[PDB]
């Protein structure tokens, strides 16, 4: 049951998956939607908008 | 700013103590050593003071001879050593820092120790 | 001592007490400073007034003091219970003396 | 080195001279630069502690306030020039390092087998590392 | 706090040099200038070329010394018939202790020598005057003429300037690619609003 | 006129330590989270800087401690000053200040900000003479005693009148005003803040970023530098000019600058709140040399 | 391979402020106080320094994908040995014997 | 591999004998020889080939 | 057998051109020279570029 997908997540991660996704960090800024950002936005002041 | 004591002593009379104090977060050559005795139940005496430049003591009234000042600027810690103890000498030692201002001192003790505890007895 | 000071005083909480001291003409009246300490019983002493009308960084406002000549005195305003400690004062006398301590006084809080 | 007569100076394969002929006593020297930049700093890190040891590199402890100047800087550089816990090894000259004669698994290198750690009180020490648990 | 017209100066003909380091010439109008300063003196004309940054020379080394990061103009002109006459008034300094640092003048008229003697306002052996006169005369040939020189050195870009070319300000225009003009810093792209 | 200033003791001066002070913004361009080092003249960490006293103490004999001297004048130096009544009236800078050499000059008269680059025959002592008077409680001053004579000058400056408060403040030193000084290419360059404290007797702990205050092209050869003070006259300073004179309890430390490299950490608001010295001891130099204020 | 990844991206974009020995590192600086007869001698000292730069980013990046063609080939000898099957090899598939 | 790194390091060496257009392969002697705005012109084409 | 300093011949007005290229003017006394050629001739004034 630790290894296996379930069906109560949106992803089909299993929980040691999902622990392994949460204990990766970035020193930069992360890949999530950043040109929705730097465009008519006030605080354009980040790594991946530079 | 720490002025920090030696621990407590117990001696027999007729012996000799030595008393050190460590001094830092400050300029030790710019201030004044002071020592002040307290009796138990008692109010504060001054027996005098030392020198941090040329390390001259000036001893008070009735503490010649028995009582030595002397320090070392290597380690910056005064020393406080008493010879021939009696019975009476019971009490605790505390040192003042004073800025060295010239030949006339003022009256302003802005930091103290811990102090250190002797006890003369059989 | 050549400073004297009152044996003992003793007052109700948040009221006003004065303690006295007097001298002579040597030590206050020659123009010396006289500096005041607190004493917690077990700690080493801490000054609360120096220069006889000034407080140091960290005192409350409740402790003021002055000199009149050859006598000075403080005053406490707003007493608690952790005022319960003894009080001395000292001063510098001519140079038979030198540094003269008070007699010490200590404050009653009912 | 036999100087015939005139060949007055000398230089290396990277055209740096490395010997010279006095002008007035005619005699013979050597040249050995002397600015050192090689410092290394062992340290753990800022969130658990903030003591710090340095390894001076590839020199000898009786030789480090010369070779770095040390009486010309700061007392703090003064200070960890000169110690109680100085240290020679076959990697350099260990300034604040506590040397112990244990041994225990590598948790800071430094070379030739010396291995650094925090240990509690809490100091830097140094000592040789351990190749394992002794079975027969 | 005024708006420079430079295009009055070095378009005229009344200047016989003109050469700038830190900018050109013809990109002096369209640039917001911060502390401009002047100075102004009287060339023999055959040591101009000492004035130029990374020059040595008797004028470099001991009367007027630039940085080698000189951002300015020099301007020289012949004045034969404004300040000759035998002239003696524009004196000159001929010797000193150590070399001038850039942007410093000194007016001290203590006398030098060159050697063990200990002068003390006479000279004596190896002692002289350190200020000497050019002594222009109208009938002198050329690298002897007076030439009065100009020399204006600024700072650019390092505060809200002051001193402005002699441009209109236009409308502004937003949430389009233009060129834009900040106190002479230029670019290309879109402004947007920001708090 | 000039006039001597007798009944003083002299006295050697005394050190103390500069926590981390004299940091200075190094140019005008904004910058916000960002690591930025620099090469600059700066004040080097933990540096002895030199302690003057200007107290006269009560008492019989008391120490009439009132320090003004000739001090030298390095590449840089560096200026703290703990005011309770405004004694520190400027200073003066100059090579050899004998109306030989050109000098500069910057006094605060209370009305007045003046600078002046003249032919400065400075006094031997000079010093700023305020007088309280007991018919009623005015604290002018009518003593102005810096230099014998202006021949020649070439620069003048004079700010805009204005009024200061000129009282003796009986309580503890509650205004820190820090200056740094440089001389580069005939400029200059003054660095101040203005700060509130509330210490005694010692320069206070902590970190400070001074911005910078205005440019001075002056040009001149400037070897040594002195600091003028004030002076109270009152009902109980009986005498001459001389000797007829109390000090007012102030105070002043003097620091000299090096030619260091500084690691100039900025936070979020643009202000630089800490920095590292890259040759004080291998920890900061760590520090420098990666361009991390923390290191694993 | 994350934190090299932003020190060599970070290392990129530091490397603009870098003037190589020109008057300023700006662009837009150069061409707007010097004219095309005399900036052509201080633009390509930037062009000289930045190209060297991605000259040198883009072979350590080659590098660094070489080190991951390793990496990858051998976790996909291990998918395809111990996922797949059952391995006799000693210290493959983890310390002991592989079930 | 003793060999390449040997002679890879010697190479190094041998490297800076290189004028790389200046008047001289050693820094001292144009310090000692040239004012400094000649004498950046020779340290930029020594560092560059450096 | 030169101790002469180089630096007296270009300080004084009896020169009209001077201009140095291997040698900066500044430094040319800090220099040991081994051995000097000194060659001299007069030519027309529009013949010394
Ligand atoms: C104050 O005292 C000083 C001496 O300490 C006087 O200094 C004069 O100094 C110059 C050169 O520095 C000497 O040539 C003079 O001979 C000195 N004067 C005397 C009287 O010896 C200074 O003049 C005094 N100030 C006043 C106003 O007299
Ligand atoms: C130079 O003079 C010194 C001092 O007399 C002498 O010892 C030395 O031998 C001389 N050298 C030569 C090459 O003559
Ligand atoms: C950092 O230190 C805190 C306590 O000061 C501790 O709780 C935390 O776990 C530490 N973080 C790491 C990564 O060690
Ligand atoms: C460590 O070993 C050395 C000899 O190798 C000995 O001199 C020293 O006393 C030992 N120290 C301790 C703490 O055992
Ligand atoms: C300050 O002076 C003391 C002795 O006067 C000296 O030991 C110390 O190294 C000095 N510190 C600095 C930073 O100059
Ligand atoms: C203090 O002043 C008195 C009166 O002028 C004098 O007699 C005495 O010597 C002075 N004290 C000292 C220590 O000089
Ligand atoms: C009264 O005060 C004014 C200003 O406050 C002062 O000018 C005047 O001199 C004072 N009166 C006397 C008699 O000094
Ligand atoms: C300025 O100095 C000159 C000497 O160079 C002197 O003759 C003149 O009188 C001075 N100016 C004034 C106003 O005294
Ligand atoms: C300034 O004056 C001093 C005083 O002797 C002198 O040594 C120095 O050369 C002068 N010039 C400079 C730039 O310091
Ligand atoms: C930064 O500026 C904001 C806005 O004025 C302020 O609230 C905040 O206290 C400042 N300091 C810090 C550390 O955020």
């Amino acid at each position: 049951s630790q290894i296996l997908p379930d069906p109560s997540k949106p992803s089909k991660r299993s929980f040691i998956e999902d622990l392994l996704f949460n204990k990766v960090t970035l020193a930069d800024a992360g890949f999530i939607k950043q040109y929705g950002d730097c465009l008519g936005d006030i605080a354009a002041r980040d790594l991946i908008c530079a | 700013v720490q002025l920090v004591q030696s621990g407590s002593e117990l001696k027999k009379p007729g012996a000799s103590v030595k008393v050190s104090c460590k001094a830092s977060g400050y300029t030790f050559t710019s201030y004044a050593m002071n020592w002040v005795r307290q009796a138990p139940g008692q109010g504060l005496e001054w027996m005098g003071w030392i020198n941090t430049n040329t390390g001259n003591p000036t001893y008070a009234q009735g503490f010649t001879g028995r009582f030595v000042f002397s320090l070392d600027t290597s380690v910056s810690t005064a020393y406080l050593q008493i010879s021939s103890l009696k019975t009476e000498d019971t009490a605790v030692y505390y040192c003042a820092r004073e800025l060295w201002f010239g030949e006339l001192l003022s009256g302003d003790f802005d930091y103290w120790g811990q102090g250190t505890l002797v006890t003369v007895s059989s | 001592s050549v400073l004297t000071q009152p044996p003992s005083v003793s007052g109700a909480p948040g009221q006003r007490v004065t303690i006295s001291c007097t001298g002579s003409s040597s030590n206050i009246g020659a123009g010396y400073d006289v500096h005041w300490y607190q004493q917690l019983p077990g700690t080493a002493p801490k000054i609360i007034i120096y220069d006889n009308s000034n407080r140091p960084s960290g005192v409350p406002d409740r402790f003021s003091g002055s000199k009149s000549g050859t006598s000075a005195s403080l005053a406490i305003t707003g007493l608690q219970a952790e005022d319960e400690a003894d009080y001395y004062c000292q001063s510098y006398d001519s140079s038979l003396s030198g540094r003269v301590f008070g007699g010490g006084t200590k404050l009653t809080v009912l | 080195k036999k100087f015939l007569p005139f060949q007055q100076f000398g230089r290396d394969i990277a055209d740096t001279t490395d010997a010279v002929r006095d002008p007035q006593t005619l005699e013979i020297l050597d040249i050995t630069p002397c600015s050192f930049g090689g410092v290394s700093v062992i340290t753990p890190g800022t969130n658990t502690s903030n003591q710090v040891a340095v390894l001076y590199q590839d020199v000898n402890c009786t030789e480090v306030p010369v070779a770095i100047h040390a009486d010309q800087l700061t007392p703090t550089w003064r200070v960890y020039s000169t110690g109680s816990n100085v240290f020679q090894t076959r990697a350099g000259c260990l300034i604040g390092a506590e040397h112990v004669n244990n041994s225990y698994e590598c948790d800071i290198p430094i070379g030739a087998g010396i291995c650094a750690s925090y240990q509690t009180s809490q100091s830097i020490i140094a000592y040789t590392m351990s190749l394992g648990a002794e079975n027969s | 706090n005024c708006v420079a017209d430079y295009s009055v100066l070095y378009n005229s003909a009344s200047f016989s040099t003109f050469k700038c380091y830190g900018v050109s010439p013809t990109k002096l109008n369209d640039l917001c200038f911060t502390n401009v300063y002047a100075d102004s003196f009287v060339i023999r004309g055959d040591e101009v070329r000492q004035i130029a940054p990374g020059q040595t020379g008797k004028i470099a080394d001991y009367n007027y010394k630039l940085p080698d990061d000189f951002t300015g103009c020099v301007i020289a002109w012949n004045s034969n018939n404004l300040d000759s006459k035998g002239n003696y008034n524009y004196l000159y300094r001929l010797f000193r202790k150590s070399n001038l640092k850039p942007f410093e003048r000194d007016i001290s008229t203590e006398i030098y020598q060159a050697g063990s003697t200990p002068c003390n306002g006479v000279e004596g052996f190896n002692c002289y005057f350190p200020l000497q006169s050019y002594g222009f005369q109208p009938t002198n040939g050329v690298g002897y003429q007076p030439y009065r020189v100009v020399v204006l050195s600024f700072e650019l870009l390092h505060a809200p300037a002051t001193v402005c070319g002699p441009k209109k300000s236009t409308n502004l225009v937003k949430n389009k690619c233009v060129n834009f003009n900040f106190n002479g810093l230029t670019g290309t792209g879109v402004l947007t609003e920001s708090n | 006129q000039c006039v001597n200033l007798t009944t003083r003791t002299q006295l050697p001066p005394a050190y103390t330590n500069s926590f981390t002070r004299g940091v200075y913004y190094p140019d005008k361009v904004f910058r916000s989270s960002v690591l930025h080092s620099t090469q600059d003249l700066f004040l080097p960490f933990f540096s002895n800087v030199t302690w003057f006293h200007a107290i006269h103490v009560s008492g019989t004999n008391g120490t009439k401690r009132f320090d003004n001297p000739v001090l030298p004048f390095n590449d840089g130096v560096y200026f703290a000053s703990t005011e309770k009544s405004n004694i520190i009236r400027g200073w003066i800078f100059g090579t050899t200040l004998d109306s030989k050499t050109q000098s500069l000059l910057i006094v605060n008269n209370a009305t007045n900000v003046v600078i002046k680059v003249c032919e400065f025959q400075f006094c031997n002592d000079p010093f700023l003479g305020v007088y309280y008077h007991k018919n009623n409680k005015s604290w002018m001053e009518s003593e102005f005693r810096v230099y014998s004579s202006a021949n020649n000058c070439t620069f003048e400056y004079v700010s805009q009148p204005f009024l200061m408060d000129l009282e003796g403040k009986q309580g503890n030193f509650k205004n820190l005003r820090e200056f740094v000084f440089k001389n580069i290419d005939g400029y200059f360059k003054i660095y101040s803040k203005h700060t509130p404290i509330n210490l005694v007797r010692d320069l206070p702990q902590g970190f400070s970023a001074l911005e910078p205050l205005v440019d001075l092209p002056i040009g001149i050869n400037i070897t040594r530098f002195q600091t003028l003070l004030a002076l109270h006259r009152s009902y109980l300073t009986p005498g001459d000019s001389s000797s007829g004179w109390t000090a007012g309890a102030a105070a002043y430390y003097v620091g000299y600058l090096q030619p260091r490299t500084f690691l100039l950490k900025y936070n979020e608001n643009g202000t630089i709140t800490d920095a590292v010295d890259c040759a004080l001891d291998p920890l900061s130099e760590t520090k420098c040399t990666l361009k991390s204020f923390t290191v694993e | 391979v994350v934190n090299q990844n932003a020190q060599a991206l970070n290392t990129l974009v530091k490397q603009l402020s870098s003037n190589f020995g020109a008057i300023s590192s700006v662009l837009n600086d150069i061409l707007s106080r010097l004219d095309p007869p005399e900036a052509e001698v201080q633009i390509d000292r930037l062009i000289t320094g930045r190209l060297q730069s991605l000259q040198t980013y883009v072979t350590q990046q080659l590098i660094r994908a070489a080190e991951i063609r390793a990496s990858a080939n051998l976790a996909a000898t291990k998918m395809s040995e111990c996922v797949l099957g059952q391995s006799k090899r000693v210290d493959f598939c983890g310390k002991g014997y592989h079930l």
